[PDB]
């Protein structure tokens, strides 16, 4: 009521895009929206769709 | 009168009625038995490779449309045309790079379209020509501006790089080395032809 | 304090112009340093 | 004394940057320089990086 905490529902592979590293820009816009409100939380659903482990390459 | 274009766009379809500062490929036409059989294979394989250039335009337009209507700020040089207009007949022309006196910076700048209208006429015998145009897009990123514009135009640069990694496929690469030696021989004969005539 | 080694934090992975910027920027102020973080991102 | 073994020295991928078309023209001017000055030795330091595997 005094500080409305926001939410940011983001999925895994929608951030990972075609282009080259515009997948960075899809979270740069999120991070500059994270300083729109001060009480802002970032929910990354399926973070292994973004950052999985080195296997052999 | 004629168009005041400084870029070397010209081929069999059109775009030859131009005049630039540096080198120019104006081409419709400008012992004897080797020259006339040369002209015969020139007409034949120039028609076939011109159809191949138009096919390359067809498979280039599918990314060219998105990359030309997405961004517009790099579809125009930061230095406007009239400063280079009075150098045809502040800014000084060296080998091909234009120099500005007030800062001293060196620009190879296009209007982010010098590719579609080059393939309108067509002299893209190899995909290394499209590689060089996307590298000139990187050069337009590199030469002018602060960090944000450089990294964003390098992002669009590498988008077109990720596209030309799909256009450059080894069957088309070997066909383009065949017509690359053919067109190397073509540009050599055409320079000696425009010197002798 | 009559000189000052200047810090330069750099991550691991375009990158070549930023490489020229960090290398020439450390070579105009001669007391300086170059630090790279996660070099295997730039050298696998 | 009167003939010159002219020594050209290159480094590990000094020819090879990430731009594709510069290494080609650099090698063309390299071998053309080798063909003009006729006795010539070309050195490729760290050729496991210029020709990696």
């Amino acid at each position: 009521d005094e500080r409305k905490i926001t939410f940011f529902m983001r999925k895994g592979a929608d951030i990972l895009s075609k282009w080259v590293g515009e997948a960075e820009r899809q979270l740069r816009l999120l991070f500059e929206e994270a300083k729109k409100h001060q009480p802002s939380i970032i929910f990354f659903d399926e973070i292994d769709g973004l950052a999985p482990v080195r296997s052999s390459k | 009168g004629p168009t005041r274009r400084l870029f070397p766009t010209g081929g069999p379809f059109g775009g030859n009625d131009v005049t630039t500062i540096f080198g120019k490929n104006t081409n419709f036409y400008n012992p004897l038995s080797e020259k006339v059989v040369l002209r015969r294979k020139l007409k034949s394989f120039q028609h076939q490779d011109m159809r191949l250039k138009n096919v390359l335009k067809i498979k280039l337009s599918g990314l060219m449309d998105l990359f030309k209507n997405r961004y517009k700020r790099f579809r125009k040089p930061p230095i406007d045309d009239a400063f280079l207009v009075h150098l045809f007949e502040a800014y000084i022309k060296d080998e091909n790079m234009i120099l500005e006196v007030s800062t001293g910076r060196k620009f190879f700048n296009m209007d982010l379209d010098i590719v579609e209208e080059r393939l309108w006429n067509g002299y893209y015998s190899e995909p290394k020509q499209f590689l060089k145009d996307i590298e000139l897009i990187y050069r337009d990123a590199n030469t002018i501006g602060d960090r944000e514009r450089v990294i964003k135009a390098s992002e669009m640069f590498a988008n077109a790089q990720m596209g030309i990694e799909e256009i450059s496929t080894p069957d088309f690469i070997q066909e383009c080395k065949a017509t690359r030696q053919r067109d190397l021989e073509r540009q050599e004969l055409f320079l000696e032809d425009e010197e002798k005539r």
